[PDB]
Protein backbone atom coordinates (compact mmCIF):
# COMPACT_ATOMS: atom_id res chain seq x y z
CA UNK A 1 0.00 0.00 0.00
CA UNK A 2 3.04 2.12 0.48
CA UNK A 3 4.60 1.79 -2.71
CA UNK A 4 5.60 4.80 -5.47
CA UNK A 5 5.23 3.03 -8.93
CA UNK A 6 1.69 0.88 -8.61
CA UNK A 7 2.25 -0.89 -12.56
CA UNK A 8 -0.46 -0.12 -15.03
CA UNK A 9 -3.69 -1.81 -15.44
CA UNK A 10 -2.07 -3.06 -18.93
CA UNK A 11 0.27 -5.20 -16.42
CA UNK A 12 -0.64 -5.64 -13.26
CA UNK A 13 1.30 -6.05 -10.53
CA UNK A 14 0.80 -9.15 -8.84
CA UNK A 15 1.99 -10.01 -5.00
CA UNK A 16 1.26 -13.43 -2.84
CA UNK A 17 0.55 -13.28 1.09
CA UNK A 18 0.99 -15.97 2.56
CA UNK A 19 2.72 -16.90 6.05
CA UNK A 20 1.35 -13.92 8.36
CA UNK A 21 -1.06 -12.60 10.48
CA UNK A 22 -3.58 -10.49 8.70
CA UNK A 23 -5.06 -7.24 10.77
CA UNK A 24 -6.47 -4.23 8.08
CA UNK A 25 -6.97 -1.62 9.97
CA UNK A 26 -3.12 -0.69 8.51
CA UNK A 27 -5.05 -1.40 5.43
CA UNK A 28 -8.12 1.02 7.17
CA UNK A 29 -5.43 3.61 7.84
CA UNK A 30 -3.27 3.85 4.96
CA UNK A 31 -6.12 5.37 2.64
CA UNK A 32 -8.83 7.38 2.28
CA UNK A 33 -10.78 5.18 1.30
CA UNK A 34 -13.65 5.80 -1.77
CA UNK A 35 -14.74 2.61 -2.65
CA UNK A 36 -14.74 -0.65 -0.55
CA UNK A 37 -17.06 -2.78 -2.14
CA UNK A 38 -16.48 -6.65 -0.79
CA UNK A 39 -18.29 -9.23 -2.78
CA UNK A 40 -17.31 -12.66 -1.29
CA UNK A 41 -17.32 -11.50 2.59
CA UNK A 42 -18.46 -8.33 4.79
CA UNK A 43 -15.77 -6.32 5.36
CA UNK A 44 -16.75 -5.54 9.05
CA UNK A 45 -16.04 -9.24 9.96
CA UNK A 46 -12.64 -9.60 8.27
CA UNK A 47 -10.61 -10.62 10.93
CA UNK A 48 -11.76 -13.93 11.66
CA UNK B 1 -25.41 -25.86 -2.50
CA UNK B 2 -28.58 -25.79 -4.48
CA UNK B 3 -27.39 -22.30 -6.28
CA UNK B 4 -26.05 -20.64 -3.01
CA UNK B 5 -22.41 -19.72 -2.69
CA UNK B 6 -21.65 -22.57 -0.13
CA UNK B 7 -23.28 -25.62 1.24
CA UNK B 8 -22.67 -24.57 4.80
CA UNK B 9 -24.72 -22.16 7.28
CA UNK B 10 -21.97 -21.36 9.40
CA UNK B 11 -19.55 -21.03 6.49
CA UNK B 12 -22.10 -18.11 4.57
CA UNK B 13 -23.23 -16.62 7.47
CA UNK B 14 -19.84 -14.99 8.55
CA UNK B 15 -18.77 -14.52 4.95
CA UNK B 16 -21.82 -12.37 3.63
CA UNK B 17 -23.84 -9.26 5.21
CA UNK B 18 -27.14 -9.60 7.09
CA UNK B 19 -29.53 -8.22 4.83
CA UNK B 20 -27.68 -10.13 1.48
CA UNK B 21 -27.35 -13.26 3.56
CA UNK B 22 -31.27 -14.17 3.52
CA UNK B 23 -31.15 -14.11 -0.19
CA UNK B 24 -28.47 -17.64 -0.13
CA UNK B 25 -29.94 -19.19 3.21
CA UNK B 26 -33.54 -19.42 1.49
CA UNK B 27 -32.22 -21.58 -1.17
CA UNK B 28 -31.36 -24.30 1.19
CA UNK B 29 -34.15 -24.01 3.34
CA UNK B 30 -36.08 -24.52 -0.32
CA UNK B 31 -33.85 -27.63 -1.29
CA UNK B 32 -34.09 -29.65 1.67
CA UNK B 33 -37.74 -28.98 2.18
CA UNK B 34 -38.44 -30.70 -1.10
CA UNK B 35 -36.32 -33.55 -0.42
CA UNK B 36 -38.27 -34.07 2.71
CA UNK B 37 -41.57 -33.92 0.83
CA UNK B 38 -40.37 -36.58 -2.29
CA UNK B 39 -39.15 -38.55 1.27
CA UNK B 40 -42.23 -38.26 2.42
CA UNK B 41 -44.10 -39.41 -0.47
CA UNK B 42 -42.20 -42.22 -1.06
CA UNK B 43 -42.89 -43.43 2.03
CA UNK B 44 -46.81 -43.33 1.97
CA UNK B 45 -46.42 -45.14 -1.21
CA UNK B 46 -44.24 -48.32 0.27
CA UNK B 47 -46.77 -48.24 3.10
CA UNK B 48 -49.55 -48.85 0.86
C1 LIG C 1 5.24 5.51 3.49
O1 LIG C 1 4.08 6.11 4.11
C2 LIG C 1 4.32 7.39 4.70
C3 LIG C 1 3.03 7.82 5.36
O2 LIG C 1 2.01 8.05 4.40
C4 LIG C 1 4.79 8.37 3.62
O3 LIG C 1 5.08 9.63 4.22
C5 LIG C 1 6.03 7.82 2.93
O4 LIG C 1 6.40 8.69 1.86
C6 LIG C 1 5.76 6.43 2.38
N1 LIG C 1 6.96 5.88 1.77
C7 LIG C 1 7.06 5.59 0.47
C8 LIG C 1 8.37 5.03 0.01
O5 LIG C 1 6.12 5.78 -0.31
Amino acid sequence: FNATRFASVYAWNRTRISNCVADYSVLYNFAPFFAFKCYGVSPTKLND
Amino acid sequence: KFGAISSVLNDILSRLDPPEAEVQIDRLITGRLQSLQTYVTQQLIRAA
